[PDB]
């Protein structure tokens, strides 16, 4: 063959321009918007599915990936490249620190590993960056509740909170207005139904609105009872029903 | 014969209220010929503590593996390695070499500082994890301490009243080895200080 | 075809060096103002973080200060992406040589490997150069303390103060003046923090 | 416009500007035609002889795969022989595997899949042919045609070439006269005719006639070249129309 | 250890024992060495068990290739796909197979496949150390193209005598009937031809 | 200029590429339509032959990818050859490490994963060709997958495809609003083909005959097509209605 | 390496002025069960060769496709060229040397002892023996495994020298091979009644008579020859 | 134009551009002509030398008893494709106690010049070879094209003002097909053939090179008073 | 070492001792035998133990992955398959001997699987060294269509005939419950016989019975200023 693509198509410009770093954050504005908030007892994240046909089962799209029982992912940006990421999440984390250390990785960790990968998918030619930008919502013993942004450039940084996608200007600055030092997961819940219906103009119904924590403990869920102070699956997409609920107090 | 043996040695390990305690002899021959007296088989990063038995070329490797292991550990993730993470490693590690094994016993303690639990640890050449918290004992004279040290010691052992149990028990053990011998030190490990203690005893 | 985008990518201008290398340097600068100073006694080491919110919290956020080891640290003015890669293989690196030989490895060794890294990237194979500059300070009995800064050129040198980062020019202008050599710690704590509340682009220094 | 300088890739038409011209080469091509047969199948082709100094019988492209495969090929040469050569060694591992002569759906698929690898790329340049070929197996008769773009159904009948017009109509009439399909023994006399009507299209040379056939069992489920007496007949019955 | 296939007028039967035993000890006595890989293709294991269950996972999974892309594999060529895995790794894989199939056009077909690996057809085969016995009973009372009844009856007289002789070979009779009515699964319990 | 050619970035967002996926499907001018049965999952297809040099009974959009699952192509034909085999590997595999069949969706994500690395890399291309899976799974029963040359990817309960979907597309909305049930729920394997067929023959607003339709069926561990003399058959039952 | 599983007997083979007359037993025994008869082991390959096998069946399928491979080589491209250079014995004789050649060196025999039969286009008398121990050489008469030690001997009883071709015709060829396989089968406790016997000529081209039976075996010294010492 | 650097991307007419200037190279190149009758096959070169200084330089090369190439356009090339075809000979040879035929050899260099105008960057070589040989099957003369075509033929000719040999071969056509069983008429007719073709520069003892291989004839490259004959 | 597996209706049931050995020398009075790749296939090894406790680890990671991608409980089926390719990578030498017994979508299910990689389907199957007295004392009890709570009753019967047979076993008797589609019940230590002969007399020695030649504070604290 001979593949003439192994040198770099990010090259600098004679402004110092990262030419591809720039366009992806173009796909990320096309995304739905999705916000993440941080309590002192959990995080909430919220998004808005992408539109489909009524005719296509619409549970099969699913924008909220749970990667591990304690750390879900959610996106803004282009579909196909959230789904490759994902896998590999899996993947790496268990070769590495489950079949070493038998456990899950720590939160900050699995997002340095992440962040890597995007970095010399950006660095090397031939390959364009992801179009996505994700915020990564987890626990750990040692960190406790984190949630941090991963950029396409594959720098990651901790935000009290943030949102990415198509209003996530207008939406850091609600998000900063209603944060406070006495936040719940409720008062965190509030907050996110007002910011989520602000940016997106859709019908807001249990079947159509993901609304997914970090935080709640599932002895019951942990699948097995035998030694119940395991803290099981942190992550826990919250059903339809109850989701309606609290679309009273929207 | 077996590469155990050519250096020999024991290793002890107890728990006690709020405390570990690990000590072991400092005799390190090649063969009949005693070598040193000034050889420690236990080492130490942070609040883990690591002795290891058998052949003493295969002891020195292991250490230094381990200590460029640990020291990454410490520098990414902020923080010291857990003797319950610790322990993990060293099952992987052993496993590295399935078949030609590591010659090596390595017995872990310390004091998870995270939450207050008391953590010894045993180990074989493939590498299994030997859980048992009354106690773990290995080398040549593992058959040995082990009469003496389920008869000594009782369920909860204050921290000085387990410095009498754990420093009789070596001491009358290693003597009636011959690999075994030439001082001990003893380990007493509590949270917020640890001593250390040549100990005075017959060197035959 | 495929040879159509290429154009013998890396090659040097008229001058001597390459264009890109310039313009990697122009992206570093952009970088908030990094000051360290060597003392008979000690080294400082004070940065001013730009490119950031309060949003984002700050109470945790690394985009300077990284720890290599008790005795060695860096500063870093930059990429935070192209940085991480580089702080992993220093640390990897100097591991190795820890566990080799049971000593410390020399400052001067570790700044030479890193050194050589980003020259590979434009010696050949056509990749943009690293956008990094590091602030290494470092402490052997050798030299008593030293302090280098390297550039994306791959050259170190030797310093006694020195800046990177915007405002340099400002800044290694009263650092001249100031530097003595009976100078401690504690005065170049005074010193780096007056230097940088004069260069603060932002509203005030904080 | 860009595509035209950039080998298959996808474009605002979707059919690449490469793959549309390796189309105009077979066109330059000699006449090829296949009949599918009911017994059989029969191959035949105008090679045109240029020169005299050329030897009679000995130029010949008829290309044999395994015992039952004749291909025969317009086009590109070089692209020609590579493709062919290349379905011998793949042939020979399947026969090795299985132990059974290769069929016609199967062989089908190695010719067609080493193109493919060919355009999902740019690195790599795909063949300018069409090779049309087949023979008997167990499950029949199987006339086929493959293109330099990799698309291949079967066929009553396949033309190309410049006078692949003259082709087409009469074979048409065929499948009219004979909706039970004409036998391949009185095929080979009609294929002949085909040809020499086909010369008169291509006619600024001259043509030698060379059939080949390859048939249940009228050569005895083998492959063979039409020679001698059977291919004397087929001279005289298809002179003797065109006069 | 006791297999055979046997083919008759309207297709062929499989017959084979159960016990299967590691040492003294009869290890499993509810095993299924009829083994399924196609739906008219099925397998005769014996020998090593863990060398036999390996390659017919992968020869499965090439038969499915093969459906898909070339067609029905015949019972011919399944075989085939046996004897090449075999020989190449004649020592590391000990594995005597017989491969037999119902074809519609070309009747029932039976193969076998040594442990060194070389394909047979023949009209019938009959293998297995504890069924030794049974080849001078089977030869003198074959009857060439049975009716169907008579070739079930046929397995099950013969195996009466093969469990007698052998400790090793004991257990239900299981049976794959495979004809054109396609997989009839049928069990016979030792007792009903041991005492009678 | 050359960001087009090659799959980096464009300014816009979208590679050039992809789009250039869709139009070139639109060619072929060949429409398939995706219903479910209550048991079964039924697929028929317009089919042209124009004239008999190409002979009829070769022509085919159906592909076996296993003896279970069926795949239906909407688009360029040697395209659709290529991503065939590929998806006949995996499906094997899937098999082999696993002990079973892969199920309909597993496939089409797998498909989908494939997809992707196709457009990050700069010599390979996304294929011009949409992969339809419909498979009856045993467990979950009817199950219609489609991917596209993006890598998006949802589930179904009807869908269609070809240049001249759109009107299905609606006609299906409609018909399925008033029933209310999501989907045909006929036990009968019969009725749901005869309903299909006159469905589409609304839609489009074109008749058709038995030469003008291919139809596929799959039930549970089986995928089987339906003879000519049969859809003669269901053509009477047609009438008669 | 290579453990012998199932094997071949005998092939036993001689020359004459206008051919070659090979004939074998037609067995695969496995151990000492005779688990599978009538496993032929003479290949026709055209009418102007025949390769006769002997040990391994398992070996010998392996070397078939070898065989297959030889036929499709020559056939591919002009026929007219392999027409007027056509696979003689030798051809196929020195491709099968090469492959054995390899395999054994690497400690992993292909096992297997091969006389290649055959007439040049020529009609030269081509006869000559390779096997597994890669010793090659050309023998008015050969045979491989019992029948070199046993049948051997009254086919070289026949022809002795290279002069001795001539004056050997065919008729003559024929009887001597029948009347060895008799004794052959008389003395071979892992010999087969069925034998397959090939003649090829030059003239008339390759005859093969499959399914002879051995005749009947004597019996004269079984019913007055009793006991086996002093005991009885 | 712009399909002369790309060799991947197919020239609009379909005809590569490289291949163009690859039968252009062959034409500036050296007059060869080849004929065969039956029983033989007969080569005729033109030896080049720079200036009077140099020495004549052979372009006939004997590659095997059987066999053996004249090169006309670029020399470079010719060595490469000659060292492999004396590679591939003996490694059959070796084999199957099976000489390689001339019509065999020809598939081997087709496929390889295949592989060149695939692969991006490669080039084709810019070089022709006639190929004679004597085999059981007969005598031979083969055309190889850097177009990957390959013709048996009764007589051909390039290189430079080729045209007198070109009418020469039609006309004596019949003539030396049926002359067999003498050598020595069938050479004489070559170099007649060689001196029509040259205009300037006339041929002397040691500016013809010529080769005959045979039934009776190994293959023997005629010079100096061996050649005095047969002019 | 004793395990047995015994299949039932409602799910199927793994029971064990905890006395774990390595040689005659008890390496651990108790410790559990039961191990879990997933909280829905639960295992138990004999042969060598340390074997067994590597291997689960290993290949348990793939099933997650494939668990998580096909977006079902972890399969009996899927898990069986992987384990024993990878035995035969190296023909066998891993030592291990698992019961895989578990529940799946497709209902309950028992399988072994062997050293060499021989696996079996059972109603009941037993392993260990212990295999041999248990597995009697099941095929007496034991009737077509066991209940729940019959199959407590066969487990624990059969391990108990174990201890006083099989020297391995011994100490605490544990039993986990794996039904279908619901929680792992852990009925850890589900017998708890009398283990330990309190004391004599005392052989705590009285203060001051060590010579002890020095004591020196060392320090494991990154270091820390004054």
């Amino acid at each position: 063959m001979t593949d003439r693509y192994s040198f770099s198509l990010t090259t600098f410009s004679p402004s110092g321009k990262l030419g591809q770093i720039d366009y992806a954050l173009t796909a990320v504005k096309q995304g739905v918007t999705s916000l993440g908030i941080k309590a002192t007892n959990g995080v909430v994240i919220a998004t808005e599915k992408k539109s489909s046909s009524p005719l296509a089962m619409s549970e099969t799209l699913s924008k909220v990936s749970l990667l591990t029982p304690d750390i879900g992912a959610v996106y803004s940006g282009m579909g196909p490249d959230y789904r490759v990421l994902v896998d590999k999440s899996r993947k790496v984390a268990h070769t590495s620190y489950k079949r070493i250390y038998g456990e899950y990785p720590p939160t900050k960790l699995l997002v340095s590993e992440v962040a890597k990968i995007m970095q010399e998918a950006t660095q090397s030619g031939g390959v364009r960056p992801f179009g996505v930008s994700l915020l990564i919502a987890g626990h750990d013993e040692f960190n406790g509740f984190s949630l941090y942004q991963v950029d396409p450039s594959g720098s990651y940084f901790p935000w009290k909170a943030t949102a990415i996608g198509k209003g996530s200007v207008a939406a850091k600055t609600f998000l900063e207005k209603r944060w406070n030092d006495e936040l719940e997961l409720e008062d965190a819940i509030h907050i996110a139904l007002l910011t989520l219906k602000e940016s997106v103009e859709g019908e807001f119904n249990g079947d159509t609105i993901e609304l997914a924590i970090i935080g709640d403990e599932n002895p019951d869920l942990l699948g097995y009872t035998g030694i119940p102070t395991d803290k099981g699956p942190r992550f826990r997409k919250l059903t339809s029903q109850e989701i309606n609920d609290r679309l009273e107090a929207l | 014969s077996d590469p155990s043996s050519i250096n020999g040695g024991i290793v002890v390990a107890m728990t006690g209220k709020d405390c570990v305690a690990i000590a072991c002899d400092l005799r390190l021959g090649s063969q009949s010929l005693g070598v040193s007296n000034k050889f420690e088989k236990i080492f130490h990063y942070g609040h883990v503590f690591l002795g290891i038995t058998g052949l003493a070329t295969d002891v020195t490797t292991l250490n230094e593996m381990f200590r460029y292991k640990t020291n990454l550990y410490k520098l990414k993730e902020e923080r010291a390695i857990e003797p319950e993470t610790f322990t993990q490693l060293v099952s992987s590690s052993l496993y590295e070499r399935r078949f030609g094994p590591y010659f090596v016993g390595p017995v872990v303690a310390g004091i998870n500082s995270k939450s207050g639990k008391p953590f010894i640890a045993g180990f074989d050449l493939i590498g299994c994890i030997d859980e048992a918290k009354d106690f773990i004992v290995s080398g040549t004279a593992s058959d040995q301490l082990f009469g003496m040290c389920e008869s000594l010691y009782e369920p909860n052992l204050e921290p000085e009243d387990l410095f009498e149990t754990i420093s009789q028990a070596l001491l009358n053990a290693a003597d009636r080895d011959a690999l075994s011998g030439w001082g001990a030190v003893v380990y007493i490990i509590k949270k917020d200080e640890v001593v250390k203690r040549y100990l005075k005893m017959r060197q035959d | 075809g495929s040879r159509r985008y290429d154009s013998r990518t890396t090659i040097f201008s008229p001058e001597g060096r390459l264009y890109q290398v310039e313009y990697a340097l122009e992206s570093i600068s952009h970088a908030g103002t990094a000051i360290g100073i060597m003392a008979s006694d000690g080294i400082v080491l004070a940065a001013e973080r730009k490119v950031t919110s309060t949003l984002l919290e700050q109470d945790t956020s690394t985009e300077k200060l990284y720890k290599l080891n008790d005795k060695i640290a860096v500063a870093v003015a930059g990429l935070t992406a192209d940085a991480e890669i580089l702080i992993n293989t220093a640390r990897i690196h100097a591991q190795n040589y820890l566990k080799t030989y049971n000593e410390d490895i020399p400052v001067e060794i570790l700044v030479r490997r890193l050194s050589d890294i980003k020259q590979g990237y434009t010696q050949h194979g056509g990749l943009r150069p690293f956008g990094v500059s590091f602030i290494y300070a470092g402490y052997d009995d050798r030299y008593g303390y030293q302090l280098y800064t390297s550039n994306p050129s791959g050259n170190y040198t030797g310093w006694k103060a020195i800046s990177v980062g915007a405002n340099t020019s400002a800044a290694q202008t009263l650092l001249q003046m100031d530097y003595k050599d009976d100078m401690k710690v504690d005065d170049a704590i005074e010193l780096a923090l007056k230097t940088l509340s004069k260069t603060t682009d932002s509203s005030a220094l904080t | 416009t860009g595509y035209d300088l950039s080998n298959s890739v996808f474009s605002p038409d979707g059919r690449n500007f490469q793959v549309e011209y390796a189309v105009k080469a077979v066109e330059n091509g000699t006449t090829s035609i296949g009949i599918k047969c009911n017994d059989g199948v029969v191959f035949a082709v105008e090679k045109l002889i240029t020169s005299k100094l050329l030897v009679p019988q000995k130029n010949v492209k008829i290309q044999v795969v395994d015992r039952h495969i004749g291909c025969v090929y317009s086009g590109l040469i070089p692209d020609g022989r590579h493709l062919v050569n290349r379905g011998r060694e793949e042939a020979a591992s399947f026969k090795k595997l299985y132990k059974t002569p290769i069929p016609i759906p199967a062989f089908a698929d190695r010719l067609g899949q080493y193109v493919q690898a060919h355009t999902l790329y740019n690195s790599v340049r795909p063949f300018g042919v069409s090779t049309i070929f087949g023979g008997v197996d167990k499950n029949g008769a199987h006339l086929y045609m493959l293109e330099p773009s990799g698309s291949y159904w079967g066929y009553k009948g396949a033309a190309t070439g410049k006078g692949r017009q003259s082709a087409k109509a009469e074979l048409e009439k065929l499948v009219d006269h004979h909706p039970e399909g004409l036998s391949a023994r009185e095929a080979v006399k009609q294929a002949a005719k085909i040809i020499y009507l086909a010369h008169e299209d291509n006619k600024e040379k001259d043509f030698e006639l060379e059939i080949s056939w390859c048939s249940l069992s009228e050569t005895n489920g083998l492959h063979k070249f039409v020679k001698g007496d059977l291919l004397q007949e087929a001279i005289d019955f298809a002179q003797k129309e065109i006069n | 250890t006791s297999i055979m296939a046997v083919t008759f007028k309207d297709g062929v039967i499989l017959g084979a024992d159960s016990r299967t035993t590691t040492g003294a000890y009869i290890a499993n006595r509810v095993t299924d060495k009829l083994t399924r890989v196609h739906d008219k293709i099925w397998c005769c294991r014996s020998g090593s068990a863990a060398d036999t269950q390996a390659i017919a996972d992968i020869v499965q999974y090439h038969l499915e290739l093969y459906t898909s892309q070339y067609g029905t594999p015949s019972t011919e060529t399944a075989a085939s796909v046996f004897k090449e895995l075999c020989y190449e790794n004649k020592d590391n894989l000990t594995a005597g197979i017989i491969v037999a199939g119902y074809d519609d056009k070309n009747k029932g077909e039976v193969y076998t496949i040594p442990l060194g690996g070389s394909v047979h057809k023949l009209p019938y085969a009959i293998a297995g150390s504890g069924s030794t016995f049974i080849y001078g009973y089977c030869d003198k009372n074959f009857r060439e193209n049975m009716s169907k009844e008579e070739t079930v009856d046929f397995i099950k007289h013969s195996l009466s005598q093969a469990i007698k002789w052998d400790g090793s070979s004991g257990g239900v009779i299981r049976m794959v009937v495979l004809t054109a009515a396609g997989v009839e699964r049928l069990i016979f319990y030792p007792d009903e031809y041991e005492q009678l | 200029g050359y960001d087009r050619h090659i799959t980096i970035f464009s300014p816009e967002g979208r590679l050039y590429q992809v789009e250039y996926a869709f139009k070139a499907t639109n060619q072929t001018n060949i429409n398939s339509l995706a219903v479910r049965g209550k048991d079964c999952t039924v697929v028929i297809s317009q089919k042209k032959v124009p004239d008999k040099l190409l002979d009829p009974t070769t022509v085919s959009y159906i592909f076996c990818i296993s003896r279970t699952i069926g795949m239906v192509v909407n688009g360029p034909i040697p395209d659709a050859r290529n991503a065939a085999l590929r998806a006949k590997a995996e499906a094997a595999e899937f098999r082999y490490k696993y002990g079973y069949d892969m199920p309909c969706d597993v496939l089409a994500k797998r498909m989908a994963n494939l997809s992707q690395i196709y457009t990050q890399r700069a010599y390979m291309r996304p294929l011009g060709v949409i992969l339809t899976f419909v498979s009856v799974d045993e467990e979950l029963g009817p199950s219609i997958y489609k991917t596209d040359p993006a890598g998006y990817y949802v589930g179904y309960k009807a869908t269609a495809t070809g240049p001249k979907q759109q009107e299905i597309t609606t006609n299906l909305e409609n018909h399925f609003k008033k029933s209310k049930i999501d989907h045909i729920n006929e036990e009968s394997w019969e009725k749901v083909v005869e309903f299909a067929i006159t469905h589409m023959i609304d839609a489009l607003g074109t008749e058709f005959s038995k030469n003008d339709l291919e139809v596929g069926v799959a039930t549970k561990d089986k995928f089987f097509t339906l003879s000519a003399e049969n859809i003669e058959e269901r053509l009477v039952a047609i009438a008669e209605q | 390496t290579q453990q012998p599983i199932v094997t071949g007997t005998s092939v036993i083979s001689m020359k004459y002025d206008n051919g070659v007359i090979i004939a074998a037993d037609n067995l695969g025994s496995y151990g000492s069960l005779l688990r599978f008869n009538g496993v032929e082991r003479l290949i026709p390959v055209g009418d102007n060769t025949v390769v006769g096998i002997s040990g391994d069946i398992s070996d010998m399928q392996h070397i078939e496709r070898l065989l297959k491979d030889l036929v499709t080589e020559n056939a591919y491209d002009n026929p007219l060229a392999d027409a007027e250079e056509a696979l003689e014995p030798s051809y196929i004789f020195e491709y099968l040397a090469t492959v054995m050649y390899q395999r054994r060196s690497k400690m992993n025999p292909l096992w297997n002892a091969i006389i290649v039969a055959g007439v040049q286009s020529n009609g030269d008398q081509f006869l000559r023996y390779v096997n597994l121990l890669g010793v090659t050489y050309s023998s008015p008469t050969l045979a491989t495994g019992f029948g070199a030690h046993m049948a051997n001997p009254l086919l070289r009883k026949v022809v002795d020298r290279e002069s001795d071709i001539p004056k050997t015709t065919v008729q003559v060829a024929e009887e001597a091979i029948v009347n060895a396989m008799r004794v052959l089968y008389y003395r071979d406790a892992r010999s087969s009644r069925n034998f397959s016997l090939a003649i090829i000529d030059k003239n008339t081209g390759l005859t093969f008579k499959k399914n002879l039976q051995v005749e009947n075996m004597k019996w004269d010294f079984a019913k007055d020859i009793k006991g086996y010492g002093t005991q009885k | 134009n712009n399909y002369d650097g790309d060799t991947v991307t197919f020239s609009p007419t379909g005809r590569l551009f490289q291949v163009e200037y690859a039968l252009e190279a062959i034409k500036q190149g050296s007059v060869t002509v080849g004929l065969r009758s039956n029983t033989h096959a007969v080569l005729v070169a033109l030896k080049r030398n720079a200036d009077e200084l140099s020495s004549y330089q052979k372009k006939i090369i004997k590659c095997d008893e059987h066999m053996g190439l004249s090169l006309a356009g670029l020399a470079p090339d010719a060595r490469v494709l000659s060292n492999y075809l004396r590679q591939q000979c003996n490694y059959s040879s070796l084999v199957f106690n099976r000489k390689l035929a001339v019509e065999r050899a020809g598939h081997l260099l087709c496929d390889k010049a295949q592989k060149n105008t695939q692969s991006y960057g490669g080039r084709p070589y810019g070089v022709g070879l006639l190929i004679i040989g004597y085999d059981k099957s007969g005598a031979h003369l083969l055309e190889f094209q850097p177009s990957g075509n390959v013709t048996e033929l009764y007589g051909t000719a390039i290189g430079a003002r080729s045209q007198g040999a070109k009418t020469y071969l039609e006309r004596t056509l019949d003539t030396f097909i049926k002359i067999d069983g003498n050598p020595d008429e069938l050479i004489k007719a070559g170099v007649e053939a060689i001196s029509q073709s040259l205009r300037d520069e006339s041929l002397t003892v040691d500016n013809l090179s010529i080769a005959i291989v045979g039934k009776d004839t190994p293959f023997t490259i005629y010079d100096g008073e061996a050649v005095a004959k047969y002019i | 070492t004793t395990i047995v597996g015994v299949k039932f209706n409602n799910g199927v049931v793994i029971a064990a001792d905890t006395r774990s050995t390595q040689g005659p020398i008890v390496a651990d009075k108790n410790c559990a035998k039961l191990h879990r790749i997933s909280p829905k296939i639960w295992c138990a090894g004999a042969g060598t133990a340390a074997d067994t406790e590597a291997v689960t680890q290993l290949i348990g990671s793939n099933i997650e992955l494939h668990s998580l991608y096909t977006s079902r409980e972890p399969r009996v089926v899927s898990a069986l398959q992987m384990l024993k390719q990878h035995l035969f990578k190296y023909q066998g030498h891993i030592g291990a001997y698992l019961i895989v017994a578990g529940v799946d979508p497709t209902g309950s299910h028992l399988f072994s699987i062997h050293a060499h990689g021989s696996t079996d389907v059972g109603y009941y199957l037993s392993l260990g060294s212990g295999s041999l007295a248990a597995m009697a004392v099941l095929e007496s009890h034991w009737k077509q269509d066991l209940t729940k709570e019959e199959a407590i009753k066969l487990a624990s019967d059969a391990i108990q005939a174990g201890i006083w047979n099989d020297l391995g076993s011994g100490s605490n008797v544990d039993v986990c419950v794996m039904e279908i589609g619901k929680d792992a019940e852990y009925l850890r230590n589900y017998l708890t016989p009398n283990v330990r002969e309190e004391k004599q007399k005392s052989y705590k020695f009285p203060r001051g019975t060590t010579a002890v030649l020095k004591e020196s504070i060392v320090n494991i604290c990154d270091i820390q200023e004054e």
